[PDB]
């Protein structure tokens, strides 16, 4: 119980469905616990307070 | 000191046929 150093692992998170007509079909898929983001390139917080 | 990682191990097994001594023991 702390917080770690290191920087740590990751799926690695992916962009998928947006615009307003999709059409998808679920094929492959993996099965391994991973993480799709909706929005493309987000993370947007470059203010760092000494 | 950058990414931590993960390292795995098995305990060895070390054996010899059992050699020849010259000396004796006991009595």
């Amino acid at each position: 119980d702390d917080v770690g150093i290191m920087q740590q692992k990751k799926p690695p998170t992916v962009v998928q469905s947006r615009t307003d007509v999709f059409n998808e079909q679920f094929a492959n898929e993996a099965l391994h616990p991973m993480t799709k983001v909706i929005f493309n390139g987000l993370d947007v917080n470059t203010e760092v307070q000494p | 000191a950058k990414i931590a990682t993960a390292s795995s191990a098995r305990q060895t097994d070390v054996e010899k046929p059992a050699d020849v001594t010259f000396t004796i023991e006991n009595v």
